[PDB]
């Protein structure tokens, strides 16, 4: 029909009654130009459309609608690889073309096969305190927390590209049998940040290893919604169809929250506790529930989600919801960056309450998980030290105290500093631990079995 | 008198640390994170009633 | 004429109303409930009815009296417990057996059946009168002949008749004015309504003060009336005792006492106290009660009448003060009367933008206020009358920064603090020097010189040293002090004493609360004595605790004078204290040499 | 009288011009099932219901209604005591209908006269703690503030145990010569609970004192808040008929408070401050009209109600607007409880101002109040010098510090520390009082008349 | 044609579009009272009025309306100083009405030609406290933050008073030789303090050099807010017209702030933080537009409000917005109050934003930046001092902190405690400047240039 009015991102159409929820739509402008939006909201001679593109410039009997018929779908292919698109379900960079073999919708339950078993299969990033104090499964969910003081695009692209190099390695001692894929999308983030990224993957091996979904800043906030569910559809497909591992690497996912926030302050929606909406839970959810072992049990997608923190407080909505579901916490702290550590990351709260499943054993040792819980103990223990050396002094601290201490620093500049291009392999990593935990004498380390002590030292 | 001067700069140096260190950043959380929620009350009832 | 649509809560809606008044008395049910129409819109009238729901009916006719909601200023108002809108509790007690007036009973505001002595005023038959002349009296009160029978405000003619003395009833005529023809029968009693002020011929300057009897109130700032007068409560730091001891120690002709929304017990309380207390000067029979008019609302009434409450207490004290009496205006708490409003507000269907209480609150508040003050009264004859408000305040946000507080202090000029922390060590009112001003300071002060007090001198030298001992006292606590100046220690322990002579006082006991203006002179005037001499002491060498242990006997009999009151004579101005001062000299050559 | 929607719990009804504020109907439902609720609101051609029992089976033109034609009226009984009943009366707690002798208003609109008659003689409560601080009168309403993290049913617990116990000691004090009857409404409280409520009664062989009425927390909203008003009613019979000393114990108030804010979210009156109404006071109000003393002292109706603070803080809604109705407050503390305490309460915020004027003489004594006054006064010190001995050390303690903080532990180990089946007079407390108080000399006690303290150190 | 309706002080009217915005409009009751109003927003089918005249007592069916055809605007004059108007222009002076010389737009001036010349020379206000550490210029905006344990009034009564009378002191100087008017709004204030204002200017031989608006506490808030709208639209006339200085006082700022909370919802609009609407800016400009440097050069409003915080409450939108227009504050202590020091401001916490480019020539003297950092300085050490002492003694002082220490008691007693009638330029505050340094050492005084210091010590 023809646009009645428009209110913000919401659109007013005067219709008729024969749509469907999330039936495309497309608006004809003046101009010419078609722009796409499905239906959000339709009732009886009426609908409400969010348009994905663009908010402005809608007219009134001068413009028109036409219907797709259509409910929107991602066309998926799995020689997405190599090929440049753009997060809008079609290149606009005029990158190669997407193609189809399948349309896959994005819901959050397409056809969706996901776990009943659970991960048991170790991935490595290269770095030492990802992997040994929390683990990488094959279908773990990893929350890099930053902040606006740390460099959270150099972190990000840092996890990825040395568990490039570190996966085959894994391959080739069979904790693999498949292929590698991955899938970065980029969404509404800076043009400064959209080309380091891509500069990044071509330094470490070729951009032939990804795929690229780029999303502007200066385009609205209803494709920043649309821009995840393309990379789950991406993932998901080569999974299912062509069993590869699909390491997704989300990127901002606090930029996608954001954009929740605005279609309920432009609408008459009510929102939650501190401005972000009731319905926030649902939105974030969709994301994480496509994440495990797909179907076959040589498939998977596995979830490396960026985010990037306002206020850096642990108080805010994002970081808290996010952590209840995502099964680990990774916590990047900006006290380590500014002493001189990269990566500088802090495992005072990082923590995995799925540490089990998390960890691997039939190609990591089994001493990993056990010596991981007494290094994190021990660290804590020196961190409590730590402030009550600035307090009292050295004038009452204990003898046991002081161990802690030294643990403390030799633990920040030795296991958490790691060349850039430089991978460490998980055994070798056990030696570097075994080092840190040698200076304790075996009283102090009393806690652990006597058994393995005893084994290794 | 040095002796005991000696035994009271302990006291007096344990003291500036422990202010700076612990006490007033335990006041800054407190105070914001109460303020935080304290305002957010107030506000989405302005919109339920305008709802 | 009108019917009822909806019945929703307290609140009532009727439709088919029209050509109405936004105050008007109306006549909701068939029980004939008072109720008054605030706002319409359209035909539909949202009426506050000030009498309980259980079986109200749509159906039903409302029918317009004709008129606002008015009240009855005139004889008989003396020693009779009101409700918000005034009805005489009295006889409901007998009759209905109930105290909170049931549906389907009505009585109307003064009574009918009681005649009254008149007697004939100064002008006569011919002569000019207008609002606020005295056309009468009739004899009420202890000590003089309190009612003024006043030709209401705005009424203007020629008295044609005054009727000759005797006895007469008021709803008798007993005059006739020609304005316009003849204008209207009057009566004793006359009528004015209360959502409107009184007019005043004009405003004057605050220069009398109001004996509080309170030595804490009388020494820190000036007691003022005419007043303007805010003490911060929370429920639970002994303000209700310090409300009921200030109604028995104030000084004014007449005291009208106002429950905003109150206990019950309390309401109870004072009731009980008034015939059988003795008020200050005394009075001749009944003393308090004679000189009160009483309105009296608890929690449990209509918050209808709740919010009426406060009204009828101000145009009852601004009759009196045209009259040319000097009236106290009590009232105890706004904030009960500001939930009153919030009650209505979401009941009602209207917005709040003040955390949940009515965006209109601010303009109630301050209009309400700005009602009391010294005056020159009403009226040709000329008197000077004036209405003290003494208000107490409370959160209702529970902040102390919530839209109740932040109106009240704004509008007021003397505050003076209370502390609930101190209060609960017992040392009620526990004022706090800093949230406390008092603006009418000037004019007062000059007022006490030509009195005879030096107060103004000692009362900069008081909240001096209360305000470098609060300052101290955060430094011992913060560092953990090691030592003091030898001064320091001084102002510290003068505060002490402060707080226990002043500060330190229980409305129930009236040994330990009472001091005439000059008795409070009197006693602060020892305590600057003490401090200038120790200062001095220091200065000429001699240790702090040579200065303590040496002034020694002194200190204990200042302490232990706040267990006095007139009870050696007459005389504001006693032996006690003069010859602690030679004495307290004599003690302060033995502590410097 | 057919239904045109409902929405919640709330009915909306179509009828014609007929019923009075608070009318009870009859839902005809087709189960063959009728269901009573009342009129909330009554409109111009439809009224709104709220259903007591359930909500279940309500239908557009499947459903009828019929009316009672009758206001909301309790039918009270004398020998209602003894007995276990119910809001609308269930046959399976034994007490399918009292068998009325009366009907009475439940709004007590016969008649009400209460509060211009001031509070008689003191009451044992048997807790030394609450009877010298804080003044609990016959005729008058002073509450118990509850929090949580501590069983506040517990306490609600002992004052119905040590209720008839307290009487007999009474009557030969002359504190009582009439009845006493406990009346326990019940709404909301945990089932649990609710039993070990109905087993205390039993125990002390005062079952036949008490009328009970219990509302779950599964039973509507509406129903929950008139069962304390049904209570109420019962208990304004005995006391002015036939002249009875009533006990009435309502617990809990955040049922009430709660189910204030459920409803009328589908009225025209809209909640106030953080959601809780601003005619929340209007309820309350209600509640503590039915209290106090009687006309012509034909008995009284005393009341103690149990408040939870559910946030722990005593700004909150619960009892920021209770406690301005409330002569005083009795405030509990948390910090006892986690010692073991009990019965776990604190005198620095308990206080009652009517306390010097309320009580009598012969079994309370005239050095009562003072008394009070100077145990809070060494209290609120000591636990002042706790606070400056965390921060500093001993640097601003001193030797009155020293004694003050003796006096907070002795103080809270042996006066509030009783049993809750020890049953303590007034003069017992007033005996024990001086003893503690026996640490400062007499010209440091001046708190106190001079003349007082002599006869009584 | 008849009043719809009434809600509020909102009056409602059934009427075509007939009047223009902002077009007053006679509601003519039956029953001897006219009531005049304006209209605040005209609909389609009805008009929004908000009375000048009264809020209640309205008729729905008797009232008729005449159009006066004239929108809102102020008869300016200048025979009106020497004269006491009320909150809409009306004169309580009594007597015959002053009338125009123009009608001018109050609505934001139809105009408007303000600054881009910043401010130069120096305007004194009667207070070397306010006048040396807190330099006001010619059109520059420098509020008096206070707080309500003082007397805000009276401080306000005081600068007015005293300010215009050092015009002719400055005549002397040969600064100034155009005659000063100054414009007085007094906003929610109470009568025996309105009358205190007049009574004030009345004794200096200032009051035939202003004019007074009063609006009373008691008034419409509509009333209210135009009231300092009026105040600088004939400070403005007087600027333009005749090339005069004029310094308008606006007191009280919270009293306008709160009027407008009351008029939000009114208006169908939703309100920003703590209830206080988020367009309250947007009104607080509309002061401010008027407020600066007339174009002519020789003009100027310059503006002095007097805003006080509830317990110096910054959480307050109030303080931290108006805070932000305006350049530098002046910060009121209760400490100093208490302490009987008067006037008690503290000159520490207070700002003028340009200080060395806030003062002129001729009129001050060059040294006045110099002295204005010497002042300060040793003032805050003296605060530490005061504290110092306190854990030290005076046996164990240093020699510094015994010079700090009288300096903060004479600094005190000479530049911030002065009279009620005292008047002060920028040189007379300059020597007793250097009576308070010359006890300091020269090698102490060393934020001073050599010159000047040899000169004044």
């Amino acid at each position: 029909n023809t646009v009645s009015g428009v209110n913000g991102p919401l659109v007013i159409l005067e219709k008729v009654k024969f749509p469907r929820y999330n039936e495309i739509v497309n608006l004809t402008l003046p101009d010419g130009t078609v722009r796409q939006g499905q239906v959000l909201e339709i009732r009886g001679d009426r609908a409400i459309v969010q348009v994905f593109e663009g908010t402005s410039g809608i007219d009134v009997k001068k413009t028109t609608v036409e219907f797709t018929g259509e409910s929107l779908r991602i066309p998926v292919s799995e020689d997405m690889l190599g090929r440049i698109f753009d997060g809008s379900g079609r290149p606009i960079d005029n990158g190669p073309k997407v193609f189809a073999e399948d349309y896959l919708d994005i819901n959050g339950s397409p056809i969706n096969p996901y776990a009943r078993i659970y991960p048991e299969e170790m991935i490595s990033t290269g770095v030492s305190a990802i992997d040994t104090m929390n683990s990488i499964a094959r279908g773990q969910k990893i929350p890099i927390f930053s902040a606006s003081g740390l460099p959270h695009n150099e972190i990000a692209a840092q996890i990825c590209r040395q568990a490039g190099l570190v996966r085959p390695t894994k391959d080739v001692h069979d904790g693999h049998e498949e292929n590698f894929s991955i899938v970065f999308a980029a969404m509404g983030v800076n043009l400064e940040t959209a080309r380091f990224f891509k500069q990044d993957f071509e330094e470490n091996g070729s951009l032939e290893r990804t795929s690229l979904f780029l999303n502007l800043a200066n385009d609205p906030t209803i494709e920043r919604i649309i821009t995840p569910r393309l990379a789950l559809t991406t993932a998901e497909y080569l999974a299912y169809q062509t069993e590869r591992h699909v390491l997704t690497i989300l990127t901002d996912m606090s930029s996608y929250a954001d954009a929740l926030r605005e279609v309920s302050a432009a609408r008459e929606e009510v929102p939650g506790r501190r401005g972000y909406p009731g319905y926030m839970y649902t939105d974030l959810s969709t994301i994480y529930e496509r994440a495990g072992r797909v179907e076959g049990r040589n498939g998977s997608i596995t979830q490396i989600p960026i985010l990037t923190m306002p206020n850096d407080d642990i108080t805010h909505p994002i970081p808290d919801l996010t952590g209840y579901i995502t099964e680990g916490q990774i916590f990047v702290d900006r006290q380590l960056h500014n002493k001189g550590i990269y990566p500088p990351i802090n495992v005072l709260p990082s923590l995995s309450r799925l540490m089990k499943s998390a960890i691997g054993e039939g190609m990591t040792r089994k001493d990993h998980g056990d010596v991981s819980n007494q290094l994190y103990a021990k660290y804590a223990i020196g961190k409590d030290a730590a402030a009550m050396k600035a307090v009292v002094g050295e004038e009452a601290l204990s003898i046991e105290d002081k161990l802690s201490l030294e643990f403390l620093e030799k633990f920040e500049k030795t296991f958490i500093t790691q060349g850039a291009y430089e991978d460490r392999t998980v055994f070798e990593s056990l030696d570097q631990a075994w080092s840190l935990l040698r200076i304790y004498p075996k009283e102090m380390l009393n806690r652990i079995s006597p058994k393995i002590l005893d084994e290794f030292y | 008198a040095f002796i005991i001067l000696d035994e009271v700069i302990k006291v007096t140096n344990r003291r500036v640390n422990a202010i700076e260190h612990v006490i007033i950043p335990r006041t800054e959380n407190t105070i914001a994170y109460i303020n935080s929620e304290l305002d957010e009350l107030d506000r989405e009832e302005f919109y339920r009633l305008k709802k | 004429y009108g019917a009822i649509y909806s019945v929703s809560g307290p609140v009532v809606i009727a439709e088919n109303m029209i050509g109405c008044a936004m105050y008007e008395l109306v006549k909701v049910g068939h029980d004939n409930l008072v109720g008054e129409v605030i706002r319409i819109d359209g035909d539909k009238a949202t009426i506050q009815v000030y009498e309980e729901t259980a079986g109200l009916t749509v159906g039903d006719p409302v029918l317009r009296t004709g008129k606002p909601l008015s009240v009855e200023l005139g004889p008989g108002l003396m020693e009779t417990i009101y409700d918000g809108i005034q009805r005489p509790l009295k006889a409901i007690k007998e009759e209905s057996q109930s105290i909170y007036i049931p549906r389907g009973i009505d009585t109307p505001a003064l009574d009918r059946t009681i005649k009254w002595q008149f007697t004939p005023g100064k002008f006569q038959v011919g002569d000019h009168i207008s609002g606020g002349d005295i056309y009468g009296s009739v004899f009420e009160n202890s000590l003089i002949s309190s009612h003024k029978i006043l030709l209401p405000p705005r009424s203007r003619g020629t008295i044609t008749w005054i009727a000759p003395a005797g006895e007469y009833t008021l709803d008798e005529k007993i005059l006739e004015v020609e304005f316009d023809g003849k204008k209207s029968d009057f009566t004793l009693y006359h009528t004015w309504p209360v959502r409107v002020p009184r007019p005043v011929t004009e405003k004057l300057s605050a220069d009398y003060p109001l004996l509080t009897g309170q030595r804490v109130l009388d020494a820190l700032f000036p007691c003022v009336q005419g007043g303007t007068t805010c003490i911060p409560g929370a429920f639970g730091c002994g303000k209700t005792v310090i409300s009921q001891s200030l109604s028995k120690y104030s000084n004014s002709d007449a005291i009208i006492y106002v429950g905003c929304g109150e206990r019950g017990n309390e309401m109870a309380e004072v009731l009980m106290e008034f015939p059988e207390l003795y008020t200050e000067m005394s009075g001749t029979k009944e003393p308090i009660m004679k000189r009160t008019t009483l309105v009296a609302n608890t929690s449990n009434m209509p918050v209808a009448a709740r919010e009426a409450s406060i009204y009828t207490g101000i145009t009852l004290a601004e009759y009196f003060r045209d009259q040319g009496k000097n009236v106290s205006m009590i009232a105890d708490s706004s904030s009960r009367w500001a939930e009153a409003l919030r009650e209505i507000s979401g009941r009602l269907g209207e917005m709040p933008a003040d955390q949940g209480f009515p965006a209109y609150l601010g303009a109630k508040l301050a209009s309400f206020y700005e009602r009391a003050g010294k005056a020159v009264a009403l009226g040709s004859p000329d008197r000077t009358g004036s209405v003290s408000i003494v208000a107490a305040v409370s959160p209702a946000g529970g902040d102390f920064s919530d839209p109740v507080t932040t109106a009240t202090l704004g509008i007021t000029q003397v505050f003076w603090g209370l502390d609930k922390k101190l209060a609960q060590r017992k040392h009620f009112p526990s004022i706090n020097t800093s949230v406390s001003y008092s603006k009418y300071t000037n004019v007062l002060n000059k007022f006490y010189d030509s009195n005879y007090p030096e107060f103004p001198v000692l009362r900069d030298r008081m909240k001096e040293i209360l305000s470098n001992a609060e300052e101290l006292e955060q430094v011992v606590q913060l560092v953990g002090k090691s030592a003091l100046s030898d001064s320091d220690k001084i102002t510290l322990d003068v505060a002490t004493l402060i707080k226990e002579d002043f500060l330190q006082q229980n409305g129930y006991s009236t040994y330990d609360a009472f001091c005439p203006i000059w008795k409070t002179f009197d006693m602060m005037r020892a305590f600057i004595s003490y401090h200038d001499e120790a200062q001095k002491a220091v200065a000429n060498g001699a240790n702090w605790s040579k200065l303590a242990d040496s002034t020694g006997d002194v200190k204990h009999a200042v302490s232990s004078s706040k267990f006095f009151e007139p009870s050696r004579g007459e005389k504001e101005v006693h032996g006690e204290f003069e010859k602690l001062l030679s004495t307290m000299q004599e003690r302060f050559a033995e502590s410097t040499d």
